[PDB]
DNA sequence: GGGGGGGGGGGGGGGGGGGGGTTTTTGGGGGGGGGG
DNA sequence: CCCCCCCCCCACCCCCCCCCCCCCCCCCCCCCC
């Protein structure tokens, strides 16, 4: 069985990573930020994408931005799969590491720019799954270490 | 001829039970509850045939919220609904969850009914609670016993600390390892019922199905540590606790040192030998299963604002039972009021100290203050009682001062004469900057402590000598005495024409039952809300002439800052939103008074 | 043309085997307080 | 005001579990009525 939100979501996200159409300050003529962006990530062989949430808000009255918000854990594959259809469109050289198999690139889709900050104190357990942006002061931190992906 | 749904253990009839409750969540009024309290001649029809919880309904769902905090009294003042007093106590969580669907029912059937249009779905989607409180007597925490296991108490007691919240799984969420289909279990008595084979006729796998715990869906749970208050113990022995669970919106309503009342329903459970066997322990740790939580104008201000007498009016009533030290008074009443800060740091805090001989009114003045002001604090000025002045690291963890505790509050300093001299140090950043430096364990931070300090300090000895300087009768050193803006001296030199005057009112106060006492926090409260002056171009002169007058008289740029903070002071009383000539000039008055010393 | 019997596969139950289950002293550094 | 002291904090049986084997039950196919 195939989650067909999940897939409608991927359409979507899909196609708003390709031509999400945008200038300011400049010609009229649009930049496509995210497709300009995966040429920035294609000439310094970068394995991130950083998404500015309210261009998501702005799409499609916003219908994505909210599903993306309430059940970010289930969608977030189909996201994947989405930016890498995208990648293959617009720079295949970035689907491999980049002869001895170069493996599969994984691409990590860094959100930002949130509608509103949580306290830590604001955790409340229907959030799970769901996308926040949290603040505080970081008190420690761990030795960087590999973890078992695939 | 037909099944019953009956409350188990009782004979109980759910459907009577609901329409029991119905009955009086619709059509109760609350001229009815005056009928059972005292005081019965108070029934007043035109505000008490209200459909009581027709209105809070109504209320309630414009907010759209999901509680109802329900007196169980209510319940025994109305005919169809006092045996559902006694099934409540005795079977609450059976008969709170037909209260709860009945709360529903009566919102669905409210928008149909009285037929107002309203998002159906909006209703449909949501959860609601009923949180019966003041169940019954508050029978001690050392007197609960084995036939309370499951009925709704009342406890009242101190809080010591909560856990952060605890996730707890209300659905389980499943997903099919071969065909990645997914269903949704419900948790049942705490038991994940796991489907043993695929849902799906057309794959039908067993052990196939795994459970996804991120798209599972979670209840809110937290665990509070409440102890028997010192009230309720006997004399010998140490107090004893209980752990209470509180769930959802109920999460965080207390914090550390909250002194509370939760009605909930008594609860044990067992627990394990070892975490690898199923066998338990032969006695159950009991809890309390909470349900329902409690702790422990604008016309008058403008009217009273208008008034002439109002600095002495004001000033007089912070403190009416102590003979006059007017000066005192209105220092205070100033410091109570505050400057403004601004953006760039210079900030609103003013300063003050009381010297002069120990056995005299000033600690009076000192507790005065600190009942007026919202979040002000007591101490003196060394030693820690479990609460000491500075900031400190200790097991690891950095505790607040009361300097720090009294962010945004008058802090209020005894023995200042004898504090300690690495706190000494300590009080010159938070004189200038109104922070202190922190450099430890990983963490650097100037920690904003943000608080006016009324202090109260000693001579040498047991007389002041005021045929000597401050500086020669006071231990603490002049750079630091030089930051207060206003300090001063009271004295017991023999005078009758004050002692006389001072004992009959101190007498006549054990006799005797315009002084705005109780109204004083308002109109401070509303003043520092509302009001934040600016100086008047004028009154730039007015302090410049002002402060070269008084350096032609040692001046430094300290007292014209000191002259406009108080200026400031002096117009948020009043209510006056600009700095006036005359503000200026009772700011340079009372400065002038204070540096002659 | 339907029902019975025989034969084969698949599932469940029972049994057997196996593995797991805090104060007190000593030394050091740092902070605070007292005496010359 | 400086130095020294002293004070504080810190370091073998029983249950759960898993594997293996045997029997029974249910379905399908073939024959008989
Ligand atoms: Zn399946």
């Amino acid at each position: 069985v195939d989650d067909v939100t999940g897939e409608k979501v991927r359409e979507a996200f899909e196609q708003f990573l390709e031509d999400f159409s945008v200038q300011s300050t400049d010609t009229g003529e649009v930049e496509k930020v995210y497709r300009a962006q995966i040429e920035f990530m294609k000439i310094y062989d970068l394995n991130t994408i950083y998404i500015d949430y309210q261009h998501l808000s702005m799409r499609e009255n916003g219908a994505l931005a909210m599903a993306i918000s309430e059940q970010y854990y289930r969608f977030l594959p189909f996201l994947q799969k989405g930016l890498r259809r995208v990648v293959r469109k617009y720079a295949p050289e970035l689907l491999n590491t980049s002869s001895p198999e170069q493996t599969e690139r994984v691409f990590q889709i860094s959100f930002f720019n949130l509608p509103t900050v949580h306290r830590i104190r604001d955790i409340r357990s229907e959030k799970i799954g769901s996308l926040l942006s949290i603040s505080g002061t970081v008190t420690r931190t761990s030795e960087v270490r590999p973890e078992l992906y695939k | 001829s037909e099944p019953l749904r009956i409350i188990w253990g009782t004979n109980v009839s759910i459907q009577e039970c609901t329409t029991n409750f119905r009955n009086f969540l619709m059509s109760f009024k609350y001229k009815f509850r005056k009928i059972l309290d005292e005081r019965e001649e108070f029934i007043n029809n035109t505000t008490d045939e209200e459909l009581y919880y027709i209105k809070q309904l109504n209320e309630m769902r414009e907010l759209g919220t999901s509680n109802l905090n329900l007196d169980a009294r209510n319940l025994l003042a109305y005919k169809q609904t006092e045996d559902l007093y006694h099934q409540l106590l005795n079977y609450p969580q059976e008969v709170i969850s037909i209260m709860d669907q009945t709360i529903k029912d009566c919102m669905v059937s409210l928008i149909v009914d009285n037929n107002l249009d309203y998002d159906l779905d909006e209703i449909e989607t949501k959860f609601y609670k009923v949180r019966p409180y003041n169940v019954g007597s508050c029978k001690g925490m050392r007197e609960l016993n084995p036939n309370d296991i499951d009925k709704l108490i009342n406890l009242k007691g101190l809080v010591l600390r909560s856990t952060p919240v605890i996730p707890d799984m209300k659905v389980a969420f499943f997903k099919c390892n071969v065909c990645d289909h997914t269903m949704a279990v419900e948790i049942d008595r705490g038991v994940i019922q796991e489907p043993a084979r695929c849902e799906r006729i057309d794959c039908n796998e067993p052990n196939s199905m795994s459970l996804i715990h991120n798209r599972c869906s979670f209840a809110d749970k937290q665990v509070i540590k409440l102890q028997e208050t010192p009230d309720f113990v006997p004399d010998g022995q140490t107090p004893h606790s209980i752990s209470l669970c509180v769930y959802d919106e109920l999460v965080d309503s207390c914090r550390a040192g909250d002194r509370i009342e939760v009605t909930g329903t008594f609860r044990s459970i067992p627990i394990r030998a070892n975490s690898r066997q199923r066998v338990l322990k032969s006695l159950y740790k009991t809890y309390v299963d909470v349900v329902h939580v409690k702790k422990v104008d604008l016309a008058k201000i403008r009217e009273v604002a208008a008034r002439e007498d109002l600095y002495s009016l004001l000033a007089r009533s912070i403190a009416p039972s102590i003979y006059e030290l007017e000066d005192v008074k209105k220092g205070i009443l100033l410091q109570l009021f505050g400057g403004t800060n601004k953006t760039f740091r210079y900030r609103g805090d003013i300063n003050i100290l009381l010297c002069g001989d120990p056995s005299t009114s000033k600690s009076q003045i000192l507790q005065y203050v600190h009942k007026i002001t919202p979040r002000g604090v007591y101490t003196s000025g060394k030693g820690s009682s479990a609460v000491g002045l500075t900031a400190y690291i200790t097991r690891l963890v950095l505790e607040s001062g009361a300097l720090v505790l009294s962010d945004g509050g008058v802090c209020c300093i005894d023995e200042f004469d004898k504090m300690s001299d690495s706190t000494r140090s300590v009080l010159h950043e938070v004189m200038e900057q109104q922070t202190i430096s922190i450099a430890k364990a990983g963490i650097i931070t100037t920690l904003n402590a943000r608080s006016s300090i009324l202090a109260s300090a000693n001579p040498i000895g047991s007389r002041y000598n005021p045929n000597l300087p401050v500086t020669e009768n006071i231990d603490l050193p002049p750079p630091l005495l030089s930051r207060f803006d206003l300090v001063y001296l009271v004295l017991d030199k023999v005078d009758e024409k004050n002692d006389r005057e001072l004992a009959k009112h101190l007498t006549n106060l054990y006799l005797e039952d315009v002084l705005p006492v109780e109204f004083l926090t308002m109109y401070i409260s509303y003043a520092k809300e509302h009001i934040h002056p600016i100086i008047t171009e004028a009154a730039k002169t007015e302090l410049v002439r002002a402060y070269v007058g008084m350096r032609k008289m040692t001046a430094t740029t300290r007292q014209l800052e000191s002259m406009i903070r108080l200026a400031e002071a002096h117009a948020k009383m009043k209510l006056k939103n600009v700095v006036e000539l005359e503000d200026v000039q009772e700011a340079v008055r009372l400065i002038r008074s204070a540096i002659k010393d």
